[PDB]
């Protein structure tokens, strides 16, 4: 079982539990 | 010689291969056809493929010839007819494949595939 | 239609080629009698033959060639090199910091002058 | 018409242009980020930067050995991503000559790339034995999870633009639909 | 579908027997890579021998040359792990040392020929005679032709090591080989590397020679410019100690 | 051992053609090494031909796998004339196959018609689907002739 | 054996010295290497069934023969002769295994063919491993009073060795780069037969 | 010396005449013709060297490959050869197992040192198809 | 085969053999820790 | 079964293994190049910001020599003009014990 | 005429030399008698548009044109017949080194180039292209195995000595022919 074999891993591993661009934005909204 | 000199003189040395087939595969290895490259190079290209050709055919027929008058051709080079017409010289594959191993090439094939 | 020549066909009708091109299996019928032959040459110069012969010239031609593949793990396919020597290489590229860049340049820039086609024509 | 910067072809009148330099088949194109510069990868091995203002190439990247299959820009446009015949992964800059980070651990042959909207993050699947995607990154070039399941060729690979998802295809017909986070 | 029927039973009963045969192999436990696993994680003592293969330092971890004597050194584990109990012949070191000597010679003459031009001339003692040589310019040629000529009268004479005024002046501006001229001559051919791809990859996947030292040169993209390129012109906590213990240790690798 | 696709027949010949006679234990050994090369080959060949979406394999696509395995390069199997099979006959059973060739005269191939010039690539445009329902206009096939679950 | 007309060839082509034995056996070694591995049809004429009848080595070799003596043009004339298989037709046959290799007695010019090609063998040769041992001399050049009664006049020429010898074969068994040009950009091992220089 | 017990041991202990040792009196020495060997071959195929420099031939990333080479190719042909001269019976390596590899597998060939014909079947292979042919 | 650097197999060689003298063929721990340090 | 791990679950135990290492990651998307360059400012890495390497480069003589030839026709003292290992006295002790072993059955 | 071979002092005396072989052959016939041809004339294609400007991408139509060419060139080598594997063999192996050659040409022409030494750094500019353009070519024509004098006496001399032999012979055989009428 794979669960068994990463449990059995981890715990050996020791895992504990600025203005400019809003001109241009309006010039091309307007 | 001298590389000036022979590019100047390059219109009399001209080769037979057309310049279609010259644009095709200098476009296919990675090359512009002459409008964007010089057409004295890609004459001089054709002309290098040429004399390349040239010395395999000469060797072949110098293989050919001597062959010319055991008495069992050699295994590996099958191909050919009934034997042709005439007491005429053919290019058969058993001199091309003498022939171009000396360039590098190899030209084996089988017989009877069974 | 040749014996063999059905076959190869069928086998790679099995694996998904809905189409094909005449002289293909031509082609692999006379790579095999080539490959024949030589490993023969091979295992002839180098001994009546036995096993071992054939055996030891196969292993001295898989010196130089055929280093591919669909080899899976600790297969010696896609070039043949070993799985740590690899992560010893990648482990000192991936060491150094990213390059930095700033706005006004992202996008503009190019590598050194030694480095590029400059003066090609 | 198609425009070039160059003087001497002004106002040419064309629609249709090509690009010669390559010397074998070509696999992969990438439009950047209108669109400036071209990437193209072929089966000598060899990765060009074009352009689309006087359509000539600029330079020329060298740092694979076997055909390259893929090539792909940033999602923003400074950064791309090659993978091919060697089984490894590599990240350029345009600015530099040389692969920036490598990558390994796949087992065989590269077949599809993609790159996270957050430009960190690389995606990668390879074929036969080892039918596995994978997930890079940028900054340590470490993968950070796997995802396994497929059983033929994969042809093709995405994500979605929120960024947490995957789609991946393959030859038998199925499509995939990954969650990134809990790899499921 | 229907075609495929045809097909199939065009080839003969026993063909097909052959063939339906496959369905008994036993498919592919592979485990033949065990051993590569393992690998990669009175009477005579054949071992003890075969373990001095590794005491002799090689070339590069020296620098020195393989001769006579380290060849011979390295013969016999090799011997041994291959079953040969009596040996080897007395005169093998020296043919092996002049076959490597002869390989080296012939890789290092392939990468020359394919980077070099304007080589010492054939008139004598200089050159290489009848081996392969190197290409020559007009301007190098006419200037050879003229100095051959001459020294035949005695107005000029060779220098030192016979070489004309012409030709040394041509070796003098030549630098040392380095690796951008490796790899360009990789990309002809071979150069009788084709067995050992180690060599090549490494080659191939280290630094492009000069970028290390250039490694802030950068240029830009300017289509104004005629190539679209503008060129510009506890106890001990490390936190605290760490750079006292590396010193020390720095002290202690020396 | 296993069993093999390849028959230890064609080994057997090709020695036969070297002058080399072989027990069972090396013409097995030999055919098997075969038999493994062409799977590698094939294998090459099919990643070439996926990796530039077809499902047709071509010449060039072995060509290219040849290469990348340092194996040496096969001449002259593009020719675009027909491959047609002989048919001798050894004896009772055992039939062989031979490639039919034929000599011909320099004059009727250099003097033979080119074959026509395709015509240049182009591109065109309509509309495939529009809301969700596809025209029915010429470009668009047939309802004639999968599309709709029905579970 | 051919010890002695190895030596008068050396003598004629410019090694005056002595050269040891070793030599004289490599250069044995290879001449019988080269012998073992050992107008005209295709020319322009023969395209028809039916035929029709008709109608620096000089430098140096006039400054050697001015620049010598009586005595010494004497010797050089008198090993100019020298032969491999000038009537030695029996031991030559034996020292190049005809038998072993070909149907037995062939003509006698098959035999001066042989010994013209090996004359110009061991000529190139030694005139080859002459210019070596000189180029490796003239690098390497950039204490004992009184006197004895056996010391040589003046010495200073020395023969030539076995390394010379085989660093002129190596350099001898290159070939030309048309025979490689079908090997380009690929990594193909090249591999030939034995060339005759 | 033979034995194994090792020479030149000082401690409590022979042929009627054993054979000297090698020494050298005053000279050069081996650390100095060994390091000078590849500047050697650099010079014997680069063609020549001008007067006032040499040595410097090969900058320092290409002397660790060429060295690399080196290593490689003996161990790789001693390998190679000696498992060669198993399969055939023998139990001494020989010069002849050597020379087979480096002609067969480097094309190298060093001097001073010391064919097939079919069989009846495939003449009648090849009589039966040319005779279906015509 | 798979292929690598002769220098690593060189240097593990040389690295292994040094441990099993040290360790005296696995029969001794020397990485063993008494206390708390 | 036999071995601890068959290979072909090699790669789900990898992936099982880098999903309990790795439980969080950053997957919110950009929207133009500043917020890219920013993002990899911030998440460089201590182990990963390294500088890249730097090119890799390459009277007494009378009492020398005087030294050199008193050492004359030394067998061992020449050469070397030494890491203990203790391997004999370690098989001694082996066999010794073996033997004593052994001989404790008889 | 873009299919068709130029027009230059070489394929003239080529030509020339073609025909002269198959007249002294028929003379040589007639003598054997005491059969006919016709002369070689190279086909063309029918009038091709291409959009913008750029080389005409058509497979099979190059490589027959290149396949005449060579079966032209193995005539003039002396044969009379022919098997098809044979030239096609031959034909692939022409392709392929044509591509090998301009691939050769490629990449001498674009590598790295190298630091400036004398009057180049003495100016300020810093690194110079490490092959010029004459190095460049006379490089790729050295790894293919050519030469300039190679091909200028190939182009210059050999066709027109082989002309002037088989003239010579050619009266030889009418005079023979003559004589044995007589």
């Amino acid at each position: 079982n794979l669960n068994q074999i990463v449990t059995d891993y981890l715990k050996k591993k020791g895992f504990t539990r600025k203005y400019l661009k809003a001109f241009l934005l309006l010039k091309n909204w307007i | 010689a001298s590389l000036r000199e022979f590019l100047n003189k390059m219109d009399d040395y001209a080769p037979i291969i057309p310049d279609a087939v010259t644009n095709y595969y200098m476009t296919r290895a990675g090359l512009p056809p002459p409008p964007q490259t010089d057409i004295r190079l890609a004459r001089l290209l054709a002309l290098a493929t040429q004399k390349f050709i040239a010395d395999i055919a000469a060797d072949a027929y110098q293989y050919s010839r001597i062959r010319a008058s055991l008495g069992i051709q050699r295994p590996g080079y099958g191909g050919g007819g009934q034997g042709g017409s005439q007491n005429r010289t053919v290019l058969t594959m058993e001199d091309l494949g003498m022939a171009v191993s000396e360039f590098g090439v190899n030209v084996k094939r089988s017989e009877f595939y069974r | 239609r040749p014996r063999d020549a059905r076959t190869l066909e069928l086998l790679l009708t099995a694996q998904g080629v809905t189409s094909f091109e005449p002289r293909v299996s031509q082609l692999l019928l006379d790579f095999a009698y080539r490959h024949t032959a030589a490993v023969l040459s091979d295992a002839l110069h180098l001994s009546s033959i036995t096993a071992n012969a054939v055996a030891l010239a196969i292993s001295s031609r898989l010196g130089y060639q055929f280093r591919g593949g669909g080899g899976g793990y600790y297969g010696g396919g896609g070039g043949g090199a070993s799985k740590d020597w690899m992560l010893e290489l990648a482990r000192e590229r991936n060491k150094v910091a990213l390059p930095r860049v700033l706005p006004s340049e992202w996008g503009v820039r190019l590598p050194g002058e030694r480095f590029v086609l400059s003066g090609v024509s | 018409p198609l425009k070039s910067a160059l003087e001497n072809e002004k106002n040419l009148k064309v629609n249709n242009r090509k690009l010669i330099g390559h010397s074998g088949p070509v696999y992969g194109v990438s439009f950047s980020d209108s669109s400036k510069l071209l990437l193209s990868c072929s089966a000598d091995g060899q990765i060009r930067l074009w352009s689309l203002e006087i359509w000539a190439c600029l330079c020329i990247y060298k740092a694979h050995d076997g055909p390259v299959f893929r090539v792909l820009w940033g999602p923003h446009g400074h950064y791309f991503a090659s993978a091919g015949w060697d089984k490894t992964v590599r990240v350029f800059t345009q600015d530099h000559a040389s692969a920036v980070r490598i990558m390994v651990g796949h087992d065989t042959s590269i077949s599809a790339l993609a790159w996270h909207p957050n430009g960190t993050y690389v995606f990668s699947a390879s074929d036969e034995m080892d039918k596995s995607i994978r997930m890079w990154s940028v900054i340590t070039g470490n993968c950070v999870r796997i995802f396994t399941g497929h059983t033929h060729y994969i042809t093709a690979l995405e994500c979605a633009h929120n960024g947490k998802i995957l789609a991946s295809a393959d030859t038998g017909g199925n499509i995939f639909i990954w969650d990134i986070e809990k790899g499921t | 579908e229907r075609r495929l029927k045809g097909e199939v039973m065009q080839l003969p009963a026993r063909d097909r027997r052959r063939i339906k045969e496959l369905a008994h192999n036993d498919f592919d436990p592979y485990d033949a890579l065990a051993n590569v696993l393992m690998e990669h994680a009175l009477k005579m003592n054949f071992d003890l021998e075969i373990r001095k293969r590794y005491a002799q330092p090689l070339a590069v971890e020296s620098g020195e040359f393989p001769d006579t004597s380290n060849i011979e050194s390295r013969m016999l584990p090799f011997c041994y792990e291959a079953g040969l109990s009596s040996g080897h012949a007395p005169d093998a070191a020296q043919f092996m040392s002049i076959a490597t000597e002869t390989f080296i010679k012939e890789v290092m003459s392939a990468i020359f020929s394919r980077t070099r031009s304007n080589g010492p001339g054939d008139s004598g003692s200089a050159g290489f005679g009848l081996g392969s040589g190197w290409i020559q310019t007009h301007r190098y040629r006419k200037q050879l032709a003229k100095e051959e000529e001459a020294f035949q009268r005695g107005e000029i004479s060779r220098d030192k090591m016979g070489l004309l005024p012409v030709e040394a002046k041509a070796a003098s501006e030549r630098g040392p080989l380095g690796m951008a001229d490796v790899r360009l001559a990789l990309e002809m051919g071979d150069c009788g590397l084709a067995g050992f791809p180690v060599i090549v990859k490494s080659v191939i996947y280290g630094w492009r020679e000069g970028e290390l030292e250039n490694w802030e040169d950068y240029t830009y993209v300017d289509p104004s410019r005629p190539d679209g390129i503008a060129i510009p012109s506890w106890e001990g906590a490390e936190p605290e100690t760490s750079d006292l213990l590396n010193a020390v240790l720095d002290s202690c690798l020396a | 051992g296993p069993k093999l696709l390849w028959n230890p027949e064609n080994v057997r010949d090709v020695a036969d053609a070297l002058g080399i006679t072989l027990s069972e234990e090396p013409l097995r050994l030999l055919a098997q090494d075969v038999e493994y090369r062409i799977g590698q080959v094939i294998v090459e060949s099919l990643r070439f031909m996926r990796a530039a979406n077809r499902t047709t394999l071509t010449v060039q696509d072995v060509s290219l796998a040849l290469r990348v395995l340092d194996v040496e390069p096969l001449y002259g199997y593009e020719s675009t004339r027909p491959l047609r099979y002989g048919e001798a006959s050894l004896g009772p059973g055992q039939p062989l196959f031979y490639i039919d060739d034929e000599e011909v005269d320099f004059e009727k191939v250099i003097n033979a018609p080119l074959p026509k010039v395709p015509r240049d690539m182009t591109f065109t445009a309509h509309w495939l689907a529009v809301e969700g329902v596809q025209p029915s206009i010429p470009q668009n096939p047939t309802t004639a002739e999968d599309l709709l679950p029905k579970g | 054996a051919n010890w002695f007309e190895l030596c008068q060839m050396m003598y004629v082509s410019g090694e005056t010295g002595e050269p040891s034995l070793e030599t004289t056996g490599i250069i044995e070694d290879i001449v019988r290497q080269q012998v073992i591995e050992i107008g005209l049809p295709w020319e322009p004429a023969s395209f028809y069934s039916v035929e029709v009848p008709e109608r620096q080595r000089l430098r140096k070799a006039d400054e050697r023969t001015k620049a010598m003596t009586k005595e010494e043009y004497v010797t050089w004339s008198e090993f100019r002769q020298a032969s491999f298989t000038y009537r030695k037709g029996k031991r030559f046959r034996e020292w190049a295994g005809f038998g072993l290799v070909t149907d037995s007695k062939p003509s006698d010019d098959i035999i001066d063919i042989l010994g013209f090609l090996t004359f110009e063998m061991v000529q190139t040769l030694t005139e080859e491993a002459l210019k070596i041992k000189e180029q490796e001399d003239l690098h390497r050049e950039r204490l004992t009073g009184g006197g004895g009664l056996f010391d040589p006049p003046n010495e200073g020429r020395t023969p030539v060795e076995p390394r010379h010898i085989q660093e002129a074969f190596r350099r001898l068994q290159q070939r030309p780069k048309k025979a490689r040009a079908m090997l380009n950009g690929t990594k193909l091992q090249q591999r030939t037969q034995l060339k005759l220089f | 010396n033979i034995g194994g017990a090792g020479s030149g041991r000082p401690t409590y202990t022979q042929p009627a005449l054993p054979k000297t040792p090698a020494f050298q009196l005053e000279g050069e020495g081996e650390r100095v013709l060994n390091k000078k060997k590849l500047d050697e071959l650099v010079r014997q195929v680069c063609g020549g060297t001008a007067e006032g420099q040499d040595g410097n031939m090969l900058t320092p990333e290409v002397e660790e490959s060429v060295l690399n080479m080196a290593d490689a190719f003996v161990d790789n042909v001693l390998h190679q050869a000696c498992r060669n001269a198993k399969e055939r019976g023998s139990k001494v390596l020989e010069i002849r197992d050597i020379q087979l590899v480096l002609e067969r597998v480097y094309n190298i060939r060093i001097p001073g040192y010391a064919k097939v014909q079919p069989n009846s079947n495939w003449i009648k292979k090849m009589s039966a198809v040319q005779a279906a042919k015509v | 085969p798979v292929f690598a650097p002769l220098k690593r197999q060189y240097q593990l060689a040389r690295l292994h053999e040094q441990l099993q003298a040290a360790t005296n063929g696995g029969r001794t721990n020397i990485f063993k820790v008494v206390g708390f340090g | 079964d036999h071995m601890e791990l068959d290979p072909k679950n090699i790669y789900e135990v990898e992936a099982k293994i880098l999903l309990a290492t790795y439980p969080k990651l950053d997957l919110e998307p950009t929207k133009n190049a500043e917020e890219t360059i920013a993002k990899l400012e911030k998440l460089a890495h201590p182990e990963h910001s390294h500088k890249p390497p730097e090119p890799k480069v390459r009277d007494e003589a009378l009492a020398a020599e005087q030294e050199r030839y008193m050492l004359t026709l030394d067998e061992r003292l020449s050469s070397k003009l030494w890491e203990p290992r203790f391997e004999r006295f370690k098989l001694i002790e082996n066999i010794k014990q073996e033997h004593a072993e052994k001989k404790e059955q008889e | 005429g873009h299919f068709t071979a130029p027009s230059s002092r070489l394929t003239r005396r080529i030509d020339a030399n073609i025909r002269q072989m198959q007249e002294t052959r028929k003379l040589c016939s007639k003598i054997g008698v005491i059969i006919q041809t016709h002369p070689f004339v190279e086909a063309d294609i029918e009038p091709h548009y291409i959009s913008g400007e750029g080389p005409v991408m058509a497979g099979e139509v190059c490589r027959s044109a290149l396949q005449r060419s060579v079966a032209k060139i193995f005539y003039h080598a002396g044969f009379e017949e022919l098997q098809p594997s044979a030239l096609d063999c031959i034909t692939d192996i022409a392709s392929d080194y044509f591509q090998k050659l301009v691939r050769t040409f490629n990449v001498y022409r674009e590598a790295e180039k190298k630091p400036a030494t004398g009057a180049a750094a003495e100016r300020g500019a810093r690194f110079v292209p490490r092959f010029t353009p004459e190095e460049v070519i006379l490089h790729t024509l050295d790894e293919n195995g050519h030469d300039i004098d190679s091909l200028e006496a190939y182009a210059r001399d050999e066709v027109e000595r082989l002309g002037n032999k088989l003239a010579q012979i050619h009266e030889r055989m009418k005079g023979h022919l003559a004589d044995l009428l007589r």
